[PDB]
């Protein structure tokens, strides 16, 4: 069975402080500088959600506590890449993915051409 | 002796040590094997991948090593052997 | 042009040896089954020996408090769900059965009821998941079971025997 | 076979190891079957039984007892189209939900007969 | 907007998998209604109050086995003990208010 | 007078640790928060059966123990990994010690349905910061 | 051992919608129905009414699984605004840090 | 009762491997850490914590267990599951000629023991039109029956597909729609002569 080839793919990585996300996507770059990938470094805009919520339990209206939400976005870009390499780099990032962020995997294959495309009568 | 060591843990940990009795005495037996073929470097070795590996040694073996250090100028560490034989 | 070289077929063998198995071994390093803070390092064989029994017996009282209360341990949240999360049961499941009833006794003060079941409802013993469980469990009772079954039905001759 | 399970057991018994470092560990956990397969999925336990799309989108062969140009129809092909774009029930939950519609068109038959209409 | 854009619909509506024919706004709620989950079944609308019981249960049979030293059960065990001892205890069953 | 989960001071003779001498407004400045897992983020579900979970461990814990918990709990949820990290005070057998470990350990990954490993840190005695 | 009533019944109703779904599905299904003659919908109106009640989504209250809180009870972690400020001040959240801006 | 054993911060020596000490994430034990790393927030005349029973340093998830020589071994040791990258797709241009269907995917992640994700079944399907074999009436009528999935600028054909749990059926149903489209473009209809 033929091998399925990508060509672009970006794992998505949102945190809640900042440090271990640097630290993390810095071991991704070493790691991909360490076996061929050539990637580059981005940081997509934040998103801070806040609501309003009451301190007391009686009537206590005019003194409001506000909580905040922090979570960044730190997302890669890994181009030129097969299909065992995408494996191997998506396991050693799950070996050692802390428990403070996420992953979103966003692989993109390739594809000829299907058997009904060329010139087909139904 | 190099056989056994190579059998034992080095490929596949099953026929190294059925049970406790049986492996701390497998062990004291290495030690003092060590301690009484090769210099000082050997039971060191032995001592550190041993001794502190697995567990305590018992009567035997702990005058045999105080032997073999006593006989290559090494009286350093003999409160802790008395300690661990305790 | 483009060359399209076959895919690699492996499963959780061959990346664990490539992981996991591609290090060194500690030197001045206790056993991994227990702990590792100072105070509660093994000393000797004893503690080591103690620390085994003592988790031994609490897997054991563990697993006795979970089939105690089989309707307390069933809300499954996973999803992959794993085999070994589930106990085991001991109590038959088979009424007006004979053969079925029996085995179900036998394999899943048992032995006893199951070979009274047996010859209440004439069910034939067979010479597995019963000579052997009555050998295991109980040797004059286990013999005496036998020649009743030898006796009383002539199956397999050197199974049996 | 209580022979083989002994034997089994006394395997396991000569062939155990203890503990080394962290790597034994998580090689004894994913042995055991408690973590996850690796690269983890989405698809891993609920594969819909093994169905393809055909079975999923192509639904006219399920409909065999009613007309073709009516009202009927219409809302046949209506609970079609509703059951077709949604991807949390299984097919065997939209058959059922088919057959329980028929039937229940099948039981009431003199309100479609007064409809000034006929039901297939 | 004429007949061939109106057939051009109905054409895009019988491929991607729509209405062909067309409908009102009323009828359009059963297939909206279908096309997705009910709220009598979602996962987070009846798994809202998960078996409260089994853990109430479960506490109490860890209590008496010892495996579980509840302080608040204790607590109101020792109050109910200190009111029985004072001289106001609970009355049996059928005694009260006829007595 | 707004007061939290902070300490009162009175006199000099409450020996606190650096869990209770702390302001909720420190959280995110100067102290952080005891659990850690990607519930709470925007945009992903399971959270209150989560907090449900936390909750329920650490009264569990709490019960089991009768004092031997110098501070509080710090559960890490990575995945399908519950570690828990403790203390426990250096005045019982570390054979009881090893038996309860291997008790909660079997009980947790029999009920959660997920494998669980504890680390345990000894502290000869109360945790201690200030004489707040 | 529980204390409180209003939540039992409240899960009882919720249990109960739970298993009585797809009848009201169906039921709603053909409500809203531009088409097809209105006894068939009259009479399913009749068969809807005539079910006992304790068993409809309509009566689902979002209260608390800690305290069974009827109004003022967030939808996100299940609970009311008190115990989310105290376990939040108490540092079981993770994240949700007190605003300072 | 009462005892007491030294800790492994004397025991241990200096010409020892790192990753053989702690292999896994492990919590940070102050034990076999050398480290004596002070962090927290102290007061005007005094000292802050160490490492024994510092909480901060035990919430903080410590970064021990990332040798870079232990790292370059795992990298060099997963040589043998790898495929090297072909020449001729080097360049994205070579790439988009030979192969111009690409197929996304929505893979994320969940804190906890589940595993299913209702987010994970989108998969659209982004086709270029400028290397397919279409004509002019049988690109225009793709075109009217497409709408407005399609970009008129990159040329791109971007068609949203959801309609089951898994993700392979749904691209058997993409592909079966753009088997549909190129195949109603060849034909000709009653009602096309009245456009
Ligand atoms: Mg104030």
């Amino acid at each position: 069975e033929p091998d399925i080839l990508y060509k672009r793919l970006s794992v998505l990585v949102k945190g809640h402080d900042k440090a271990v996300l640097d630290s993390y996507e810095y071991f991704a770059v070493l790691a991909a500088k360490e076996l061929g990938i050539s990637i580059k470094v981005h940081e997509p805009p934040r998103k801070i959600e806040r609501f309003t919520l009451l301190q007391s339990v009686h009537i206590y209206k005019k003194h409001r506590v506000q909580y905040e939400m922090r979570t960044l976005y730190r997302c890669l870009e890994l181009e030129h890449l097969t299909g065992s390499t995408a494996d191997v780099y998506l396991e050693y990032i799950q070996r050692n993915l802390p428990e403070g962020v996420a992953m979103e995997v966003t692989k993109t294959q390739l594809e000829q051409l299907p058997e009904h495309i060329k010139e087909p009568i139904w | 002796a190099y056989q056994v060591h190579g059998l034992l843990k080095t490929g596949d940990n099953w026929k190294f040590i059925g049970p406790d009795q049986h492996r701390n005495f497998y062990y004291s037996k290495f030690f003092d094997l060590i301690c009484l073929m090769e210099q000082i470097d050997v039971t060191l070795k032995w001592y550190e991948d041993l001794i502190p590996s697995a567990y305590f040694p018992h009567s035997q073996t702990m005058i045999h090593l105080l032997q073999a250090l006593d006989v290559a100028n090494r009286l350093e560490v003999i409160p802790k052997i008395w300690k661990d034989s305790k | 042009e483009v060359v399209i070289p076959k895919k690699k077929t492996w499963d959780k063998v061959a990346v664990l040896q490539a992981l996991a198995s591609t290090v060194n071994r500690d030197t001045t390093a206790v056993p991994y089954v227990f702990q590792d803070d100072p105070y509660l390092m093994p000393a000797s064989s004893l503690e080591s020996r103690s620390f085994l029994l003592a988790k031994k017996s609490g897997e054991n009282v563990a697993k006795f408090i979970i089939n105690s209360y089989p309707k307390y341990f069933q809300k499954d949240i996973a999803e992959p769900h794993i085999p070994c999360l589930m106990p085991e049961y001991f109590e038959p499941q088979i009424k007006d059965i004979s053969e079925a009833a029996l085995k179900e006794r036998i394999e899943l003060e048992p032995s006893t009821d199951y070979h009274f079941q047996q010859t209440g409802q004439s069910e034939a013993l067979e010479e597995e998941n019963d000579e052997t469980s009555r050998r295991k469990a109980g040797t004059w009772r286990a013999k005496n079971n036998a020649e009743r079954i030898f006796s009383l039905m002539p199956e397999k001759n050197e199974h049996s025997y | 076979s209580l022979w083989d399970v002994e034997f089994a057991k006394q395997l396991a018994t000569v062939n155990e190891q203890p503990l080394q470092n962290g790597f034994e560990e998580l090689i004894q956990w994913t042995k055991e079957g408690k973590l996850w397969e690796f690269p983890i999925n989405n698809e891993a336990g609920f594969d819909d039984d093994g169905s393809e799309f055909h079975e999923h989108i192509f639904l006219e062969k399920h409909l065999e007892s009613f007309p073709k140009q009516g009202p009927i129809r219409h809302f046949m092909e209506l609970v079609t189209c509703g059951l077709s774009k949604n991807p949390y029930l299984s097919v065997k939950q939209k058959v059922e939900h088919i057959e329980w519609f028929r039937n229940y068109f099948n039981e009431k038959k003199d309100i479609l007969k007064e409809s000034n209409i006929q039901f297939n | 907007l004429s007949e061939y854009a109106f057939r051009m619909s109905r054409l895009s509506a019988r491929l991607f998998g729509e209405v062909t024919r067309p409908t009102n706004s009323k009828s359009m709620k059963v297939v909206k209604l279908f096309s997705e989950l009910p709220l009598a079944k979602k996962k987070e609308t009846y798994d809202w109050y998960p078996n409260h019981h089994t853990y109430a249960e479960l506490m109490q049979t860890l209590r008496f086995l010892g495996l579980y030293r509840d302080e608040h059960q204790d607590f109101m065990d020792e109050q109910k003990r200190l009111k029985k001892l004072r001289g106001k205890e609970k009355p049996k069953k059928g005694e009260g208010k006829r007595a | 007078k707004n007061r939290a989960a902070r300490v009162r001071v009175s006199k000099g003779d409450k020996p606190v640790t650096y869990e209770e001498a702390h302001a909720p407004h420190y959280i995110a400045h100067r102290k952080g928060w005891l659990s850690l897992h990607t519930g709470n983020l925007d945009g992903e579900d399971h959270a209150a059966e989560r907090t449900v979970e936390d909750v329920f461990l650490r009264k569990f814990m709490w019960g089991t123990f009768p004092g031997c918990l110098a501070d509080q709990l710090v559960l890490k949820r990575r995945g399908n990994q519950l570690e828990i990290c403790a203390v426990v005070l250096r005045q019982l057998s570390p054979h009881k010690y090893y038996f309860l470990v291997g008790y909660s350990e079997t009980l947790l990954s029999y009920f959660y349905k997920c494998p669980v490993r504890l680390h345990l840190q000894t502290v000869p005695s109360k945790v201690v910061y200030k004489y707040l | 051992h529980y204390v409180d009533w209003r939540m039992w019944r409240d899960v009882k109703r919720r249990k109960m919608a739970y298993e009585y779904a797809d009848e009201r599905l169906r039921i709603n299904s053909l409500r809203k129905n531009t088409i097809l003659p209105k006894i068939l919908q009259d009479v399913a109106d009749e068969e809807i009414a005539a079910l006992p009640r304790d068993s409809c989504p309509v009566r689902i209250r979002n209260r608390c699984v800690m305290t069974s809180r009827p109004r003022g009870v967030k939808r996100r972690w299940r609970l009311s605004r008190i115990v989310f400020r105290h376990l939040a001040d108490h540092g079981q959240l993770s994240g949700i840090q007190r605003a300072t801006w | 009762r009462r005892k007491a054993l030294p800790p492994r911060t004397e025991k241990m020596a200096v010409d020892q491997d790192w990753p053989s000490v702690y292999p896994v994430a492990a919590p940070f034990k102050p034990s076999a850490v050398p480290l004596p790393v002070r962090m927290g927030y102290p007061v005007k005349k005094g000292v802050p914590m160490a490492k024994e029973g510092n909480l901060e340093l035990l919430k903080i998830p410590n970064f021990l267990h990332l040798t870079p020589v232990a790292i370059k071994k795992h990298c060099e040791a997963l040589k043998d599951f790898c495929t090297e990258w072909p020449a001729a797709l080097d360049s994205d241009e070579k790439c988009e000629k030979h192969f111009p269907i690409e197929i996304d995917s929505t893979d994320y992640v969940s804190s906890g023991p589940s595993v299913r994700n209702p987010r994970a079944r989108v998969v659209v399907l982004r086709v270029k039109l400028s290397s397919l074999n279409l004509d002019d009436h049988a690109k225009k009528k793709l075109i009217k029956l497409v709408g407005e999935r399609y970009c008129k600028t990159t040329d791109v054909l971007t068609i949203k597909t959801d309609r089951c749990p898994l993700r392979r059926q749904n691209y058997d149903y993409a592909v079966y729609l753009l088997t549909v489209l190129y195949h109603e473009s060849w034909n000709t209809e009653e009602w096309e002569k009245s456009k």
